[PDB]
């Protein structure tokens, strides 16, 4: 007999940070006789940096198709008003010279030799005016503007047609709507205080981040590692020892550190390919949670699914979804069908509800009692092969229409 | 890549600097990436901040409704 | 490419280190070679599973789409292609396949006035599946997707609550066809 | 089930629609109004 | 199965390895040896990710 809605948040990490390598530089540095020494090995380095510039272009094509999935950015009304909905904390805010919204500042806030790193290709301003096109569309135009041509729908509209889209008809809302207005300002207050009430709220970008910068490092501390060999310095074998055994404790050493770079590689390559799949499981619930509605049931968010607002975060994406939550539930006695003069009734779309004295006919969701009537509801078969039957009358129009 | 060219048409970016393109103050529609939102093409090579797409703005109206 | 590689050895040509040298240097020399061969075959083999298992995802992602989009009508919004999709045709493809989705792409809109619920008798009425759409001097109800005005009448309005606690309402007639229809 | 107005509804003319044939449809409420 | 191979190695033990051989040559047998089961694991674990 009541709704409560409640604002749940999940984080999907999109893309982490490109990684260039060098392969004379990391492994040689300067020393000319290393230089000669690699090309005996053949092509171990053209591999690899066509492993690298790959990984690097899939991530740019992964940070790219998650957010670019509009033609045309939208602005925003200057006016903030939108029937008692309270859509501050998420829209940006021109006080801040960063375009940054406080969500996406507090969740900025939170979030911490031959090794170049290569800039993304979108940083954080235009990832951000994605962001606030996304919302902007989503706020002022429906679900529409991800199919074609963008229509100016009310805000009351679109969430009556997302009502009207779960199975509950439009009569429930515009009776309470200072109330929803007051239950999402509510939601939006707590999930905005408990974003950062717990360091682990955001778990995978800081995971994610942790890992490949650990991964940089042990791939810098391996330039201290003997090898087996008398010391890790290229000019301190070759100025000291006879060339001979030279020889092979370069030998050794760079076979040593040409294993470490595959080792890296090879985990540099695993850790693009899950962040790949994830930001494919991104994109799908970019393309479907946001431009529309999905009724999956507990694919975004525990609930029925109304809408979701996208927010931008530096490598990665926290989704904001606002769920439908039917808790207070009270029970009733009811009926397959009513027997009425030798033929059974159906409902049409509800379910006959009895509170113990009379009968009504009410939504699958809500509780909004009805009297059965002939308009909404359909005869079929008799009232002998059909089971659970009780017996009660219908109201009918024309009874009393026809002798008025 | 990430060499402030100070020692060695030249354009600084935050992805290093560039030599041999110019820079134009309108933006352009871009296919070849280079990093950090500054893309190059071929009109000379000139190059370019990103659109950011058609700067579409829409209204809207509490007591108003389209339909196609 | 890497069978030309030396790996560190006297020559890249097995055959020639085989009938030029004694088993004594012979057997590192094959030592060499073989693991020096061995760990680019390891790297080739570690590459080609990497690439099946992508070439395995995105097969499994497009078998989803093709079970969901041929087979049949997938209703969430740009799944198979941009707007409204309709239906697909499958097509073969050399290590591979192209979809054709079809779609529906609403175009030429117009400015109208609308309005929640109309107020009648004290009642308030709404829609069973369209909204109030007024042109500027009468009210008409028509389909979220495409224009189609028709007569407000209540066989597509029924009434819920009453004229107070619903906002932005509106004051019209509402044509009741029974009762010219009794007239006659 | 017997064509009824309940179950259906009208739209246009006869003029455009291909494919459609002669048919008479039944109304309900038509023994009540003269009884 | 990969424990108990001879890695190109002299013997595939760590006594008969370590005792009979001089060390100046036995390190580098070891070294191969423990370089080839490193080299087996690191392959082992690739599979397993
Ligand atoms: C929605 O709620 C937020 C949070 O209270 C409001 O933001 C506040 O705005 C006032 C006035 O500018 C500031 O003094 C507060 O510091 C802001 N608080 C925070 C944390 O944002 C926002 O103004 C409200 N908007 C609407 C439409 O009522
Ligand atoms: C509805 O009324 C009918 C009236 O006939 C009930 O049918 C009778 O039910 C009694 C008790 O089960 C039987 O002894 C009779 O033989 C039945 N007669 C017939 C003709 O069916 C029916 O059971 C009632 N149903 C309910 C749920 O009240
Ligand atoms: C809004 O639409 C209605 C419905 O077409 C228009 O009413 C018609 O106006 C013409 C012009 O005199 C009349 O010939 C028709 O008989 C009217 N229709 C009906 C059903 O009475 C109305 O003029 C339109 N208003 C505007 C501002 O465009
Ligand atoms: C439903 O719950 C809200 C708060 O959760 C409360 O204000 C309201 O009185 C309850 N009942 C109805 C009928 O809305
Ligand atoms: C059941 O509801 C009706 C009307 O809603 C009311 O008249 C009746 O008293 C109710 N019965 C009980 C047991 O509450
Ligand atoms: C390059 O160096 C000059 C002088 O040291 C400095 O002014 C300039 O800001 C540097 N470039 C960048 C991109 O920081
Ligand atoms: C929404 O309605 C309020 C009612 O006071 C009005 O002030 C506001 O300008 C309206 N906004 C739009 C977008 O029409
Ligand atoms: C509808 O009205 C708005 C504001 O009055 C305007 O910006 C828009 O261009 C109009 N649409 C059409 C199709 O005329």
């Amino acid at each position: 007999t009541n709704f409560t809605i409640s604002v749940t948040t999940e984080i999907l990490p999109v893309s982490m940070t490109k990684t260039s390598v060098d392969c004379t530089m990391y492994i040689c540095g300067d020393s000319t006789e290393c230089s000669n020494l690699l090309l005996q090995y053949g092509s171990f380095c053209t591999q690899l940096k066509r492993a690298l510039t790959g990984i690097a272009v899939e991530q740019d094509k992964n940070t790219q198709e998650v957010f670019a999935q509009v033609k045309q950015i939208y602005k925003t009304p200057p006016i903030k008003y939108f029937g008692g909905f309270n859509f501050s904390q998420i829209l940006p805010d021109p006080s801040k010279p960063s375009k940054r919204s406080p969500i996406e500042d507090l969740l900025f806030n939170k979030v911490t030799n031959g090794l170049t790193v290569l800039p993304p290709l979108l940083t954080d301003e235009m990832i951000a005016q994605y962001t606030s096109a996304l919302l902007a569309g989503t706020i002022t135009s429906g679900w529409t503007f991800g199919a074609g041509p963008a229509l100016q729908i009310p805000f009351p509209m679109q969430m009556a047609y997302r009502f009207n889209g779960i199975g509950v008809t439009q009569n429930v809302l515009y009776e309470n709507q200072k109330l929803i207005a007051n239950q999402f300002n509510s939601a939006i207050g707590k999930i905005q205080d408990s974003l950062s009430s717990t360091p682990s709220a955001l778990g995978k970008l800081q995971d994610v981040v942790n890992h490949n910068a650990q991964a940089l490092n042990t791939l810098v501390k391996q330039l201290s590692s003997k090898f087996g060999a008398i010391s890790s310095v290229l000019n301190d074998i070759l100025s000291r020892l006879d060339p001979p055994e030279a020889e092979v404790q370069i030998d050794r050493l760079i076979t040593g550190r040409l294993q470490s770079l595959q080792t890296y590689v090879t985990q540099q390559l695993i850790r693009a390919a899950e962040i790949r799949a994830s930001a494919n499981l991104a994109a799908t619930k970019m393309s479907e949670c946001v431009l529309g509605q999905s009724k999956r049931v507990d694919f975004c968010g525990k609930g029925y699914h109304l809408m979701s607002f996208p927010q931008s975060a530096p490598h990665g994406v926290v989704f904001l979804h606002v769920t439908y939550v039917p808790a207070q539930e009270k029970n009733f006695t009811t009926a397959p069908a009513i027997c009425h003069d030798g033929k059974a009734h159906f409902p049409r779309e509800g379910v006959f509800v009895s509170n113990g004295t009379h009968w009504f006919v009410t939504q699958r969701n809500f509780y909004e009692p009805q009297i059965i009537t002939t308009d909404n509801t359909f005869v079929s078969g008799n009232c002998d092969v059909v089971i659970g039957i009780v017996n009660n009358t219908v109201y009918d129009p024309l009874q009393p229409e026809l002798d008025s | 890549q990430g060499v402030n060219c100070t020692e060695v048409n030249v354009f600084q970016t935050r992805a290093g600097c560039l030599i041999g393109a110019e820079y134009v103050n309108n933006s352009y529609e871009c296919d070849i990436p280079i990093g950090a939102g500054i893309c190059a093409s071929y009109q000379s090579i000139i190059a370019y901040t990103m659109s950011l797409g058609a700067e579409n703005s829409v209204a809207y109206s509490n007591n108003s409704i389209a339909i196609p």
